[PDB]
RNA sequence: CGGCACAUGCGAUAUUAGAAUGUGGCGCUCCGCGGUUGGUGAGCAUGCUCGGUCCGUCCGAGAAGCCUUAAAACUGCGACGACACAUUCACCUUGAACCAAGGCGUGUACCG
């Protein structure tokens, strides 16, 4: 339970829905993130991705 | 209150002297109830009382006492900021050393002991042994041991033998060192021996040496004995909301760091085995070296998290340190934020501001006005007054607006317009009403950027706020004297709509009195807006001495011309309403009128041109529509006929005829072909489309289109845009870089298909990426130029010297790109110039240069202009005004105190957000030929022997219109001073043949050509002429490796052909690939061939940072006869020989490369021996100070010019001048410095002064150019080489050296928050200065 | 590699196990150390006095 | 919002920013160059002491506000303070010097 | 390790052979006090005693039991009768077990 | 009002002399040693400083010369 | 990235010699990675991480 | 000319499996009780006397009693807190954990 909470309660991949437009819902579930956990960072990566 | 800083080693009596307690137990605060505990790391004894004035027991809790103690628990009664104050100890059992001391990269302890810093953490991790002036037996001083050696040392010598393992033996090492000693026997090293790069790096030790004792340290104070620890509220456990705690992790360091230190007490009292003690004693090396600066080690974390701690030097270095987060920017009270927006109706030198953030801001104010009013009783009253918000605060708040400046300020604030002040207007509202002509100073587009205001509280704040930074002052860049205060789009596009002229109108043709009847035509409607008509306008202009001449015509204009007429001040002549008035002609006119009238008429007259502008624009309706964007009927033909060319071409390569290359060149050309085309069809389909009539059939005139009149008047976007819009859009570039060979051929208004636009979105999202990361890259170039030229202030009045740069025009290849004018207006003459009839002064030696001066030089025919410039003055420690120019808002000469080292370099790299054959001559003139040397040929012609001529073609005024690098060995139609004519090639060289042409006449032949070997033999298929060829390196063999071939001249009676006006035969080796066509005892002419030779932004930050080039352009360097030496090893010897001095120089040259010069010519020092960049350091060691500023200056012009961005040289010409300020000593003489030592221009220049004007000899100096990231560190102030950069080298590079540091240039002076030595502090560091020490 | 708890393990590598009579074999080296400090405050009487 | 004087920050005695912490727009690095480019030095001696830093230069300045009396007691900013108290708690002196 | 070679000394200290136990048996009994002693002792910011920090590890253990027998987690009622405490010191020792936060979090 | 402080730094010259002559000036006016020498519009004492700066009637050596008139009157009003 | 064996180049920039090299790497789901590269001279090199 | 190693810069500003037991002494605990020196915001808007009066109220100067002193401090008697030492039982048995891998630069040391 530490584990799978600590994952859903904070990560880059897990954030606060941006709840103000059914589009900002709908596309906030629809998102491709390149970020968090096995993943490049902002600083690292790069320009061909 | 004090004077300069010092900075040094700290003794363990000196940190004993510091520290009021021993922290001898690792408890923080007590866990039930949260007193402190004693004596643990938050003490009361140690470091003071919890609350104002009280003891910790309570027997002391008032003001009764202040100095006594409580004996019960000890507390000195004080205030409780001196827990703030007071630094305790910790006695650390087992030395240790200082990680700062070990681990930087020039290491301390490493080049101190002259010993490796593997070696070093060998003995301190308890690995090894090292010897302690073990005597004279077997055994030397720093000979290092293991435990078996030691164990051999020990039974082999049992005594008087002395080695032992860890700190203590670093610091046994370091006590036992007698440093004179070594001293005197490192001077007989390098006075006898010579070992070139090891005795550099011994100059460098006893360098270090010697500055080490002229200090106070002594050498075993890096071995930490005795440990300071810091005040406990810089280390602050306090209560958050909810019983749970922040503690630092400076907390944590020292939890550790007493815990291992008790535990080896701990240890040492019950007499552990070796393994366990050097265990611990390696474990607290460890604790200390990660409180000191964790990170140079395995990265010890902290508890219950896996994120790395935050030590000191993580405190001191970096983004989040003290020196850049807060001491040298802080975050400020009486400020504000909110979102900015237009309100037209402003004069310039006031904005608005919200009631609710003036009420806000201007509390302390309001609270005096109404105790002074008797409004409020007392101060809690006027609280609750401003609270309530009463109806009588707001005529109060009123009051104390109304001459009070408040400043505006974006976010970045890159240039210093970003910081203005306004007078504020009272709104009712919530956003900041900021004036429009202003917001191209910010580069504040009104899409949701917000700004921030600032109040100067103090009186003198106000006065620099009004007389410094109010808008009405900064009219003028500092990076030009161009207006920074143009009007930007609605106002110019309601200008180019009112100044114009339609063929037929209202009121056409017809006669008016003045413009006050044609602003009572034009508004009643009778006659329109726009009608060519005679008008009576009376212009006045400067003729007399200050006077205001008046003169009256009927000049015939348009109405609208005449009702601007009205807003033009006195001064201007006519001419400057009577065209159409786009942008640049607005600025020009803005210009004029400043450089008339003076700063009032100039600030009214941009208000009134601001507000007849916006009215007019409202009056104009220009709209833009769907019907607004014509599309040419010649499009889709051409489209069509492109269609069938690539279809064409597709054919040609699909029958095997063409390559892929070849196909691809051919198919781009012809779609860029195509679009040139469309764009001319779709131009003249816009601006002439408008063709109606008058008194006739027809006439065509400028267009009245929306789009155009947006296009033309500049007030958004250029033809490039649309072009995209009407025309078709361009050719894109895939990621690779290629570009694709089918175009899109679609514009916006029509329709753009699924690929067509996938296509288009790559060049959109690496624009974007582009821009973002040329933001950071530009603000990081700001940066160092800033923190490497902050110390340069204008300080003298005149230095007055001779010396002086040369100003010319920068024209090259093509026509004029910076003319002589707007590069010489401003700055002040060296010498007297003088006119091309000589002894003709123009100008006297040195005045300032303003705009009539530099019309007196263009009705003259001056080229070239003697300039002083800052890079050569004379000054200390500074640069004279008199020397420097005048640029700045205000047009007169620089004053004595402005800081032009900052306005600079922000000058500089503010724009960097905006950054990325033959002769065929274009115009008429006269011919001339500097530095030539040739012969005529057999042919007439005239081929070149000299490749340092400069084409230059001078017209019947002596300037230069066109100037042509000449290359090597060229075949020139006419000679010189012939008058030449346009598209005449005079000089037709091959570019793809390196000639090996002569100056003599005879019979070529072969010498030390031996067949098979240095040449072969063709045979050709196309001419026939077999002939013996040299080749490469591979295939000649042993004998003629080394021997190379060689040509030769005779005559016909077999005699050696001399050179006519010398002794010397042409005698010339060939390189692999130089094609012998003419054999042996074959006749030539003069200079015929005897062989063939067939074949952005980190711009800058490449050049001020001065890095060395990729493959440098080899110099010469001193003059003399260029000769060869030994062959084949990779290399060759190019030997110099001059006529009168020493010749033996000879320079290793990689062979493989082409050379330029042959063996029988002769080089100037400082000339090119090969092609390619170069280094600034040889053009600054060779040539002279003058050509690398020069250098420098035309690169870099080049990089910004390429844009299209201004920006005056002065700037460039003093971060140069920053640059260079190090210069290495070659002789000593009588002064103290040493053969290789590094000390900066200015110091030794007055030690010189003081001697040469003694009878002594003077000490000669090489100077020695540095990079920004370089010269900004090698600095004699730490605090400015400690700000930005690395932290840890500066910090105890100047620690060892005890350096003393005077606080000397605005860096140091924001940092320990005094007056600044520029600006309105420069009269008050005058008056201390004045009274310092006299 | 610094990693001092390496170095630890490597310095203390190179001492070897015991079998479990040599144990007892440095139990009577201890006896017969505590035998030899009890004789010496055998020879001394102020000692016994006090 | 705006801030005439509310909170500080503790470890270092300037106004924390934020919202609606009252914050203050932070007077950054570029900001002070460009008080140095011009000739403003009264401005900026009270822009980073007795505005933000200085511990008793902010009470005397309100005092000498609420007097009606325009005038500013610099004295030196606090976090300086702390600078030489974390470099002095390394082993590295730093002093500062006789008159 | 270095508590732990403390207590192994003080277990050489105390070491008797002629009750026929091996040394192991013997010694690890005080490596574990020592090691023990000294986490409950400098392990902390806030130093908690040794028997107040015996509570808060009968506490996790307690409710580390409770966790699989009820399944939602224990409310400290249900700590009532589960031990001996009168449930409002088990709310201060729940409070005290907090260590704090880095500040640089 | 006082828009442009042009004709002020037509009388003091350096730009930044003026600064600080106005700045003393206006400390003169505001602790109330003295009383402006121009009428006021209701202005604050920076601006009425500088509109005696641009009547020529103030500047560094006139404020010199007052200053030691009036510590020469306190010599004499020592009694 | 996808779980795999990917053949990457990194054309170029080792040396300055103009030479390509070749790296194959295997990169898991879990577990340690693994690498193949040349050098300049023609030699080929293993790494586990 | 290669390799190994290390250092260092940038990567925007701003806004958001322990368990149990005993004994000992201690108190920088503010927790009940006793003794000791030792006060203050009450009568007093004149309790009293005298003087001025704009007054029967306010100003100016005096003396006394009753009543508020365990407050402040000191020292002992209870509670609590922390600390030390000792004992009994049960278990345990000889070399750990750890992350992260995608950018662009500058430089130093060692070896071949
Ligand atoms: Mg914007
Ligand atoms: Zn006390
Ligand atoms: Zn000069």
């Amino acid at each position: 339970s530490a584990a799978v909470k600590e994952f859903f309660g904070s990560s880059q991949l897990s954030q606060f829905m941006d709840q103000n437009n059914p589009l900002s819902e709908i596309t906030h579930k629809r998102r491709i993130s390149a970020l968090g956990p096995g993943g490049l960072t902002r600083e690292r990566a790069g320009f061909e991705v | 209150e004090f004077d300069a800083i010092k900075i040094a080693l700290a003794s363990p009596d000196m940190i004993r002297s510091w520290s009021f307690g021993e922290v001898k137990k690792p408890e923080t605060i007590n866990y039930r109830t949260f007193k402190p505990e004693r004596d643990g790391l938050f003490c009361a004894r140690i470091f003071g009382p919890v609350k104002d004035y009280e003891c910790l027991c309570g027997k002391y809790k008032r003001l009764k006492h202040r100095g006594v103690i409580c004996e019960k628990c000890g507390v000195e009664v004080t205030q409780t900021k001196v827990r703030r104050e007071r630094m305790g100890h910790i006695e650390l059992a087992s030395p240790t050393a200082h990680i700062w001391f070990l681990k930087s990269l020039p290491s301390r302890i490493g080049l101190l002991l002259d010993m490796p810093l593997r070696d070093i953490e060998r003995v301190l991790y308890f690995e090894s042994y090292v010897v302690i002036e073990g005597g004279m037996t077997n055994l030397e001083r720093q000979q290092i041991l293991t435990e078996e050696q030691y164990l051999d040392a020990l039974e082999e010598f049992g005594d008087e033998f002395d080695a032992k393992m860890g700190a203590e033996a670093i610091q046994a090492l370091l006590k036992s060192m007698d440093l004179e000693q070594e001293c005197e026997q490192l001077r007989e090293e390098l006075n006898e021996t010579n070992s070139e790069t090891k005795r550099k790096k011994l100059t460098k030790r006893i360098k270090l040496l010697e500055a080490f004792v002229q200090s106070g340290n002594k050498p075993e104070w890096m071995i930490l004995t005795v440990l300071p620890v810091l005040p406990p509220d810089l280390r602050p456990l306090v209560p958050l909301d909810g019983g749970r705690f922040a503690t630092s992790d400076l907390n944590d360091l020292y939890r550790r760091v007493i815990n291992r230190n008790n535990r080896l007490k701990r240890l040492l009292d019950l007499a552990a085995p070796d393994i366990i003690v050097r265990n611990e004693k390696r474990m607290l090396q460890e604790a200390v070296d990660a409180l000191l600066d964790n990170g140079r080690r395995g990265r010890a974390i902290t508890g219950s998290n896996k994120r790395p701690l935050k030590s000191l030097a993580d405190m001191i270095k970096g983004k989040q340190g003290r020196f850049r987060q807060n001491l040298l920017g802080k975050r400020v009270d009486y400020s504000g934020r909110s979102v900015i927006t237009v309100g037209p109706y402003l004069r310039l030198h006031q904005c608005g501001l919200p009631k609710k953030m003036a009420l806000e801001l201007f509390k302390p104010f309001i609270y005096g006005k109404l105790e002074l009013r008797g409004l409020a009783t007392t101060i809690k009253a006027a609280k609750k007054m401003v609270e309530r918000e009463e109806a009588v605060v707001w005529d109060i708040l009123d009051e104390v607006i109304r001459e009070h400046p408040v400043l505006l300020n974006r976010a970045p604030t890159l240039h210093r317009l970003g910081i203005q002040a306004f007078e504020p207007v009272l709104i009712e509202g919530k956003a900041i009403q900021l004036h429009p002509l202003v917001c191209a100073a910010y580069n504040a587009d009104f899409d949701g950027d917000q700004m921030a205001v600032h109040v100067p509280l103090t009186l003198e704040a106000q006065l620099e706020a009004r007389a410094l930074m109010m808008s009405t002052n900064n009219i003028l860049s500092p990076a030009n004297g161009e207006p920074i205060i143009v009007p930007s789009q609605d106002v110019v596009l309601g200008l180019y709509y009112m100044t114009r002229d339609c063929v037929n109108a209202k009121g056409e043709g017809m006669v008016l009195t003045g413009p006050k009847e044609a602003e009572r035509l034009y508004r009643s409607g009778l006659a329109s807006l726009h009608a060519r008509v005679k008008v009576r306008i009376t212009e006045y202009e400067k003729d007399a001495n200050g006077e205001l001449v008046a003169k009256t015509s009927l000049k015939d204009t348009t109405v609208g011309r005449a009702i601007l007429w009205m807003i033009v001040p006195k001064g201007l002549p006519y001419s400057i309403v009577n065209q159409a008035l786009g942008k640049k002609a607005i600025s020009k006119m803005l210009n004029t009128c400043y450089r008339i009238l003076g700063l009032k008429p100039t600030v009214i007259f941009a208000d009134q041109i601001m507000y007849t502008g916006f009215a007019y624009a409202a009056r104009s309706g220009a709209s833009v529509g769907i019907d607004d964007m014509v599309i040419p009927e010649k499009k889709h033909e051409i489209i069509s006929e492109a269609e069938a060319e690539v279809a064409e071409i597709q054919e040609q390569f699909q029958s095997g005829l063409v390559t892929a290359g070849e196909r691809y060149n051919k198919v781009i050309d012809i779609w860029a072909a195509a679009n040139d085309r469309v764009s001319k069809a779709m131009m003249d389909n816009l601006q002439t489309e408008t063709v109606i009539n008058r008194d006739g059939q027809e006439e065509k005139q400028v267009s009245f289109n929306s789009i155009y009149m947006m296009a033309d008047s500049g007030a958004r976007g250029s033809a490039a845009q649309i072009r995209q819009l009407a025309g078709m859009r361009g050719l894109m570039a895939k990621p690779d870089g290629s570009i694709i060979e089918t175009p899109i051929t679609a514009n916006f208004r029509e329709g753009l298909n699924v690929l067509q636009y996938f296509i288009s979105t790559h060049g959109a999202r690496k624009g974007l990426a582009d821009t973002a990361l040329k933001t950071a890259n530009s603000g990081y170039l700001t940066r160092r130029l800033v923190d490497v030229a902050q110390d340069l202030v204008v300080t003298e009045d005149d230095c007055g010297t001779h010396e002086g740069i040369m100003m010319t025009p920068v024209i090259e290849g093509g026509d004029v790109k910076e003319p002589l004018r707007d590069r010489v207006l401003g700055r002040v003459t060296a010498e007297d110039v003088l006119k091309p009839g000589t002894a003709d002064i123009l100008v006297p030696r040195n005045t300032l240069l303003h705009e009539q001066w530099c019309d007196l030089l263009e009705e003259n025919s001056v080229d070239a202009v003697k300039v002083r410039s800052v890079v050569s003055c004379d000054t200390d420690f500074g640069v004279c005004a008199h020397c420097y120019g005048r640029d700045l808002a205000r047009g007169h000469i620089i004053n004595k105190g402005e800081a032009i080292g900052v306005i600079a370099a922000q000058s500089i790299g503010e724009p960097g957000t905006q950054l990325t054959s033959s002769i065929q001559v274009k115009n008429k003139g006269s011919i001339k030929l500097s530095n030539v040397k040739s012969v005529v040929n057999s042919s007439g012609k005239l081929v070149i022997t000299s490749r340092n001529t400069e084409l230059k073609l001078i017209d019947e005024f002596g300037r230069t219109k066109e100037s042509y690098k000449v290359p090597y060995g060229a075949v020139l139609a006419k000679g010189d001073g012939e008058q030449v004519a346009g598209g005449e090639t005079v000089a037709n060289w091959d570019p793809h043949t390196m000639p090996v042409i002569t100056e003599v006449s005879g019979f070529v032949r072969f010498t030390d050509m031996i067949d098979g070997q240095t040449i072969t033999r063709q045979t050709d298929e196309l001419t026939g002429l077999s002939s013996l060829v040299v080749l490469d390196s591979a295939e000649r063999t042993a004998g003629g490796k080394d021997l190379r071939p060689a040509l030769k001249i005779v005559d016909a009676q077999g005699n050696d052909v001399l050179i006519p006006g010398t002794d010397m035969p042409a005698q010339y080796f060939l390189p692999g690939k130089a094609i012998v066509q003419l054999e042996d005892g074959v006749q030539i002419s003069s200079g015929d061939t005897l062989a063939r030779i067939p074949q952005g932004l980190p711009r800058v930050a490449d050049l001020f940072e001065a890095r060395r080039p990729k493959e440098p352009a080899i110099l010469a360097e001193i003059s003399g006869i260029v000769s060869f030496g030994k062959e084949t090893k990779g290399k060759r010897r190019l030997v110099i020989t001059p006529v009168d001095g020493s010749d033996p120089y000879e320079e290793m040259i990689p062979k493989w490369r082409q050379l330029n010069v042959f063996e029988g010519e002769r080089v100037e020092r400082g000339d090119v021996i090969s092609d390619g960049p170069e280094a600034p350091h040889d053009i600054l060691r060779l040539r002279g100070v003058h050509a690398v500023t020069r250098y420098i200056v035309n690169e870099v012009q080049d990089v910004y010019r390429l844009q299209g961005v201004k920006i005056n040289d002065k700037h460039i010409e003093v971060i140069v001048r920053q640059m260079l300020r190090k210069a290495t000593i070659v002789n000593a003489g009588s002064s103290d410095f040493l053969e290789g030592e590094q000390v900066e221009y200015s110091r030794v220049k007055i030690a010189n002064r003081e001697l040469e004007a003694n009878g002594k000899v003077g000490a000669t100096y090489s100077r020695d150019l540095l990079g920004i990231t370089k010269a900004s560190l090698a600095t004699e102030s730490f605090i400015s080489a400690a700000s930005f950069q690395e932290t840890t080298r500066v910090l105890t590079e100047a620690a060892v050296a005890g350096k003393r540091d005077e606080l000397r240039g605005l860096k140091e002076n924001v940092i320990v928050g005094r007056l600044i030595p520029a600006g309105t502090g420069y009269a008050y560091h005058q008056d201390r200065m004045r009274r310092r020490a006299a | 590699t610094t990693d001092p708890v390496r170095m630890y393990m490597r310095e203390m590598g190179t001492v070897e196990l015991l079998t479990r009579e040599g144990e007892i074999d440095i139990a009577k080296r201890i006896e017969d150390g505590i035998n030899q400090v009890q004789c010496s405050v055998a020879e001394y009487p102020e000692a016994i006095t006090y | 919002h705006a801030r005439s004087t509310g909170s500080y920050s503790l470890v270092t005695q300037q106004p924390l920013g934020g919202k609606a912490q009252f914050g203050g727009q932070r007077f950054g690095e570029m900001e002070v160059w460009a008080l140095e480019a011009y000739g403003a030095a009264y401005t900026l001696q009270e822009m980073l002491t007795v505005k933000s830093d200085d511990v008793n230069g902010r009470t005397k300045m309100y005092k000498n506000i609420v007097d009606g009396n325009h005038q500013m007691e610099p004295g030196m900013p606090e976090s300086f303070n702390v600078l030489l108290k974390e470099i002095r708690s390394l082993g590295i002196n730093i002093e500062l010097e006789d008159e | 390790i270095q508590e732990g070679n403390i207590g192994l000394m003080k277990a050489v200290d105390k070491f008797e052979y002629r009750r026929g136990y091996k040394f192991s048996t013997y010694a690890t009994w005080w490596i574990r006090q020592a090691i023990t002693r000294s986490i409950a002792d400098q392990a902390r910011t806030i130093r908690i005693p040794v028997h107040m920090i015996e509570t808060i590890n009968k506490l996790n253990r307690i409710s580390r039991q409770m966790l699989q027998e009820m399944g939602r987690e224990p409310t400290p009622e249900e700590l009532a009768e589960r031990m001996l405490m009168p449930e409002d010191k088990i709310r201060k020792v729940l409070k005290i077990a907090k260590e704090p936060i880095s500040m640089e979090t | 009002a006082r828009v442009t402080v042009q004709d002020a730094v037509e009388k003091i010259g350096n730009r930044f002399d003026l600064v600080l002559v106005a700045a003393r000036r206006a400390r003169q006016m505001q602790v109330g040693g003295k009383d402006p020498l121009v009428p006021e519009e209701n202005d604050k004492t920076t601006v009425i400083a500088l509109r005696e700066i641009e009547e020529g009637l103030i500047n560094n050596q006139i404020l010199d010369v007052r200053e030691r008139q009036e510590q020469q009157e306190q010599e004499a009003a020592e009694l | 990235r996808s779980p795999g064996v990917f053949f990457d180049s990194d054309k170029g920039k080792t040396h300055s010699s103009g030479k390509v090299l070749y790296n194959a790497r295997i990169i898991p789901y879990r577990g340690s990675w693994l690498d193949f590269e040349f050098d300049p001279k023609d030699n080929l090199f293993v790494r586990i991480d």
